[PDB]
């Protein structure tokens, strides 16, 4: 039988996988196939590929390959029988797109920290990688799956302070590791403890392995076998914050996980000071690191199926890297996740004088009032556009003759239906940044006031800037919120009606909102500057900016409502409460 | 170890961190033979280095080596190559099969079959090559470096282009490109095939056979038209009007229009196979690029069309940022690869994933100090922490201080005071817990409430600088000197660390970011620290600071000028608010 040639190192994604087979998609997603016929792991591994979206048929139409041989152990491999096997599949095409799967890399006699089988240019996802085994944008570094992560289910234990400080608990340590583990724990005692030989023996004392684990703040890993062991994931599971001893090895997922914020990496030769430099990470680190790792497991560790998808997702973003995932979404917990914000305005950018802000004015059966607010309008300097909205159908707008005299370009819009939401839409005739809108009954702003607000929001790009001033209070005695605006110690809001904002905020309003609170808006024909507050903190997650040391600007029980259905909608309220406003310096 | 003692060569094997200690990674530079030709990049690269906080003069205290033979060309035909540099190079005394040794090269090879040709054997040493090739690439012993022209900036900055990010984010051009096809040679095969997708209304790519001899002597049906069709249009207009670059591969993997293109806010599409981008390994270009591949060139326009309209505002912002933080200046650069190789001593103490892509940047962001994201405060949005609620008083003294201490202290916010009896007024101390410090001076009044105000304010603006005495700054055309301005003016640029409130991180970025010249004119002086450390505020964070409410002289010019010439730019941004409270 047909042995193909040995491990090509030199073999990269632009050299080695066929790009042709996977093109293009609308749904950014690599198609994999399952051959036709084995340990219950891999079962379970072809189960989870058969059972997600990357899973198809029709042979010929499908990107990745995954032959259905037991390749995960290599101490019952029969290299030159696996070699003749994928030899003999017939569809190998010299291995260009196949993928394999591997976590104990490893042999009797030699260490050779890959898999040993010939494949050619098979793409492969292991367990134990050194820096010379692994390529580095073609391979996967997958973790080693321990049975105890579905066998025993260990508590969900906070993070917060523990009985034991350092843990070692392996059993087959070589003499030049026990001895210096000995040493540091004869040196400080009682917080370094090493366990000897699925159950755990002190000295004349017995711990059981899966819950001892949970009274360290830390858990050392050593190498000493296939540079992996599956200690690693019962040391994540467990919470403690791993210390990987292993002199040239990478940790699993290391392409898109962030290990620096989940373990602690030492040199082999610096074991006598992991104890020193472990002093160092201060508590609250060690409270991240212990969240991190408990993500990491309970989301790429826990079963074979989060292996495979996490390795499947790892290809796909290689293969369509423009549609690749965030690296949020790849290792950020889901409490920090809520608590995220991931502004969509990161640049700290401050646009210049040359262009203005396109004035939209919200106008229904009130013509007489909108003349006395777009005469002062126009008298603005920066003025560059000027939209009036015509929400109502009934009347027809005014004779073009009678329109103000004004130096700016004006322009009419006749709307489908009178919806009080119309005035966020974006309008491609909008070719500034700043965006104002102002009410018809708004006459007391100076042209002073408009252009100090424009001059402000240039400072303030990403946020939302308006006039008028409301915040939002808690009432014990309803247990809800309430909407305040007699009394102003505190800003938590400002009304659409007299605010400068970015138009991308007008983009957020009429697409990205959730559809539950535009459309109640627009039905309840009230609340839509209370909506696109709400939207604007929640996006942002930034305060508001009031720009002017006045009240009046025109000359309850609906808006709490609003307030509460729109804390509701969100799973919690993204304002936050601030007391500075900005005046002339 | 010695198994892998060739092309092999990783940091645990072909690197000696005895010699790095714990406080070390220090720089040693070569002496000039002051018997050679250099090129100017070269002379760029070595001011960049010995201006930097890493340099030192004694070999035997640093654990890193730089070259002082000008290695950034390589190729035989250039006239800034060297000869005889592989015997050369065998001659030093400190050479030590180059174990400690950093290279910088920008390129190598000869006109058939560019590749990684430096020449002299490099052993040992690490080579910080602009186009590497993915699989001649050592995955964290090498650095891969933008490829910069003789006119990059030495310390300034351009600025970027975008000033209006204005949506949609789309302009009048999808796709473009202007640059010289290659009748000959290799490659010019994703050069030659635009045309096939070439379509005059979104994606217009422009192409020229005009290279020298083979102008007419070999041109093949197409010369003619695209001669025709390449003389419209700028350079530095379709550049600046379209959403998408493109940058691919000529005769070398790299090349000057990728920075140009990162200059221009438009979102690269790459198509130089198997290159490692600049610091690959270190920044995510997911975020600020879109990798293509140029087996697929046909379907690029659809996938680039397929690319949504929120996902091109982000890569382009990504862009800015990248070029603004790493890829500015050759200073940049040189310290950005310094600091990918510090990184790489201490694996408990260096950068995250997130520090690198995300506001400010790496350069900026010391892992010495700490490597936990919370203790910085440019990062408490992308988790969901709240900046600290306690902030800790710093006192410099040299009565008003007796009444000034008690005002400070009822506040519900401080939780110690640490009064200073003697510049010494930014180093960090180990007695400062809280993460905000309030550097007081002693002759400044300062209400409680005023104080309790100033941390409110803090807490929302974190990165800034939160204080009350603010001064301007103004360009002088009769001297082309930066000025002063210590009047009431409508517009204002810095704010005095006098009565300021400001993240205790500043004082490490001060004490081990700004060298040691800077200090020292200012200690020299005796004043110019506050201006100083406005100037690294503004500098780090790119927005002005906020004030809120509610002979010596001459010196002062001289400070913002040296510091102005230190950073090569502006810093400073004006600023024409002042928060109140409400
Ligand atoms: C910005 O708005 C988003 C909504 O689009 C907020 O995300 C939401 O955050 C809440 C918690 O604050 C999540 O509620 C949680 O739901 C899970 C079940 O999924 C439940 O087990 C928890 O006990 C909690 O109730 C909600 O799921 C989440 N929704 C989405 C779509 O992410 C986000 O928090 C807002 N940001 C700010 C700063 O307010
Ligand atoms: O019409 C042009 C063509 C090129 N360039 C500049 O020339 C460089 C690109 O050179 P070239 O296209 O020859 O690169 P290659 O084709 O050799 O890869 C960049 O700095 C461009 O800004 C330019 O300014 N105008």
């Amino acid at each position: 039988s047909p042995i193909p040639e040995r491990g090509d190192l030199s073999c990269r994604m632009h050299t080695c996988f066929d790009v042709y087979r996977c093109g293009f998609n609308p749904k950014n997603k690599i198609k994999v196939y399952i051959y036709a016929l084995i340990s219950r792991e891999y079962n379970e591994l072809l189960m989870a590929i058969s059972d997600s979206d990357y899973y198809t048929d029709d042979i010929n139409r499908a990107c990745l390959f995954v032959p259905s041989i037991d390749v995960l152990n290599q101490n019952t491999l029969r290299i030159k029988e696996t070699a003749q096997a994928m030899a003999q599949l017939s569809r190998w095409d010299r291995g260009t797109n196949h993928l394999l799967f591997n976590m104990l890399p490893g042999g009797p006699p030699d260490y050779n920290t890959a898999l040993d089988v010939p494949r050619d240019r098979a793409l492969l996802a292991g367990g134990g990688f050194s820096t010379w085994t692994y390529r580095q944008g073609y391979d996967v570094s997958i973790p080693v799956y321990s049975p105890l992560s579905a066998e025993v289910d260990l508590p969900e234990k906070g993070p917060g302070p523990r009985q034991y400080f350092l843990l070692s608990s392996q059993v087959g340590l070589h003499p030049e590791y026990r001895e210096d583990l000995e040493a540091l724990q004869v040196k400080h005692g009682e917080s370094v403890l090493v366990l000897d030989k699925r159950k755990r023996c002190h000295k004349h004392q017995v711990f059981d392995y899966p819950q001892v684990l949970q009274e360290a703040t830390f858990c050392v890993v050593l190498r000493g076998a296939r540079l992996g062991q599956a200690v690693l994931s019962d040391v994540l599971q467990a919470g403690c914050v791993p210390v990987v001893i292993a002199d040239s090895y990478i940790l699993p997922f290391s392409e898109v996980l962030d290990w620096k914020r989940a373990s602690v990496v030492v040199p082999e030769e610096k074991m006598s000071d992991v104890y020193s430099i472990l002093q160092s990470i201060p508590q609250r680190q060690i409270e991240e690191m212990q969240r991190q790792a408990r993500w990491f497991w309970e989301a790429y560790f826990q079963s074979i199926k989060a292996i495979a998808l996490a390795t499947l997702q790892i290809i796909n973003d290689r293969i369509y890297p423009y549609a690749a995932i965030s690296y949020e979404e790849w290792n950020d917990p889901p409490a920090v996740k809520w608590g995220s914000v991931s502004n969509p305005l990161f640049l700290p950018l401050i646009p210049p004088q040359s262009q203005g802000f396109t004035a939209i004015v919200l106008t229904y059966d009130r013509v007489e009032s909108l003349f006395r607010v777009i005469t002062e309008v126009s008298k603005v300097p920066s003025l560059s556009k000027l939209l009036v909205v015509w929400n109502n159908q009934n009347k027809n707008p005014p004779e073009d003759s009678l329109w103000p005299k004004i130096r700016v370009p004006l322009k009419v819009v006749r709307t489908a239906e009178n919806k009080l939401s119309n005035r966020f839409f974006p309008y491609d005739e909008i070719e500034t940044e700043a965006v104002l809108a102002i009410d018809d009954d708004i006459i007391m702003l100076t042209s002073d006031e408009l252009q100090f607000g424009y001059e402000v929001w240039r400072e303030f790009p990403d946020r939302l800037v308006g006039y008028p001033g409301r915040l939002h209070l808690w009432d014990h005695e309803m247990n809800k919120w309430k909407y305040e605006s007699e009394w102003t110690n505190e800003v938590s809001m400002v009304l659409t009606g007299a605010a400068f904002y970015h138009k991308y905020f007008n983009y957020l309003y009429t697409y990205k909102m959730p559809g539950d609170i535009k459309n109640w808006v627009d039905a309840h024909m009230n609340c839509e500057d209370i909506a696109m507050n709400f939207l604007v903190a929640n996006v942002t997650g930034k305060a508001v900016i009031k720009v002017t040391p006045r009240k009046k600007f025109k000359c309850m029980v609906e808006r709490s409502e609003c307030i509460n259905k729109f804390a509701s909608v969100f799973g919690t309220m993204p304002l936050k409460v601030v007391e500075h406003r900005a005046d002339p310096v | 170890s010695s198994i892998y003692k060739g092309k092999k060569c990783r940091m645990e094997s072909c690197f000696d961190f005895t010699l790095c200690k714990k406080n070390g990674f220090k720089v040693y530079v070569y002496p000039q033979q002051k018997g050679e030709k250099i090129a100017e990049s070269y002379q760029n690269i070595l001011a960049a280095i010995e201006g930097s906080r890493f340099y030192t003069s004694d070999p035997s205290q640093a654990c890193l080596f730089v070259l002082s033979l000008d290695t950034l060309d390589r190729d035989q035909l250039s006239p800034q190559y060297v000869h005889n540099l592989r015997s050369k190079v065998q001659s030093l005394h400190l050479w030590n099969n180059g174990r400690n040794h950093l290279i910088f090269n920008l390129y190598s090879g000869t006109w058939p079959d560019y590749t990684e040709d430096v020449g002299f054997d490099i052993g040992q040493a690490m080579l910080a090559k602009a186009s590497i090739s993915t699989e001649n690439f050592r995955p964290n012993f090498d650095v891969s470096i933008p490829l910069f022209s003789k006119d990059h900036p030495r310390t300034g900055g351009e600025r970027g282009f975008l000033k209006f990010n204005t949506i949609p984010p789309l302009r009048k051009y999808m796709l473009v490109f202007k640059g010289k096809r290659y009748l000959t040679g290799i490659g010019s095969d994703t050069r030659n095939a635009l045309y096939h997708v070439h379509n005059g209304e979104d994606v217009v790519l422009l192409t020229t056979c005009k290279h020298g001899k083979d102008w007419q002597k070999h041109k093949d049906s197409r010369c003619d038209r695209d001669n025709t069709e390449y003389e419209k249009y700028d350079y530095r207009e379709m550049l600046h009007n379209a959403t998408f670059c493109l940058v691919p591969r000529g005769r070398r993997l790299g090349s000057f229009r990728f920075l140009e293109a990162l200059q221009a806010a438009c979102v690269p599409v790459m198509l130089s196979n198997g290159w490692e981008l600049p610091f690959s390994e270190v920044i995510n270009w997911n975020q600020a690029a879109v990798i293509g591949d140029e087996r697929l060139l046909l379907q690029i326009p659809s996938t680039i069309r397929s690319i949504h309209q929120d996902k091109i505002l982000a890569l382009r912002q990504q862009t800015q940022f990248l070029w603004e933080a790493y890829f500015s200046s050759v200073e940049k650069i040189v310290l950005t690869t310094l600091e990918i190789i510090q990184d790489r001593i201490f694996k408990h103490i260096s950068r995250n994933s997130l520090i690198w892509n995300k506001h400010p940047g790496g350069l900026f962001v010391l892992p010495q100090y700490s490597s936990y994201l919370g203790d910085f405060p440019y990062y408490y949005a992308n988790l969901g922490l709240k900046p600290p609620s306690k902030f800790t008083a710093v006192i410099h003294a040299v009565q008003p201080v007796l009444k000034l201490l008690v005002a400070a202290a009822k506040s519900q916010y401080c939780a110690q005071i640490i009064v200073l009896w003697n510049s010494s007024r930014f180093l960090p101390y180990d007695n400062i817990i809280t993460d905000a410090v309030l550097s007081l001076d002693e002759d400044t009044v300062l209400s409680t409430t005023e104080v309790d105000f100033a941390f409110t304010v803090w807490q929302s603006f974190p990165e800034r600088i939160v204080g009350y005495p603010a001064r301007s700054h103004f360009w002088d055309n009769s001297k082309e000197r930066w000025g002063y301005t210590s009047k009431w003016t409508n517009d204002y640029s810095m704010v005095l660390t006098g009565a300021a409130i400001y993240h205790k991180y500043y004082h490490y970025l001060y004490s081990h970011y700004l060298p040691a010249s800077l200090k020292n004119m200012v200690d020299q002086l005796a004043n110019c620290e506050d201006i100083l450390m406005n100037f690294l505020v503004s500098a780090v964070t790119k927005l002005p600071p906020i004030k809120v409410t509610q002979d010596h002289f001459a010196q002062r010019q001289s400070c913002m000028n040296t510091f102005a010439s230190w950073f090569g730019y502006m810093p400073l941004i004006h600023s024409q608010m002042r928060l109140d409270p409400v």
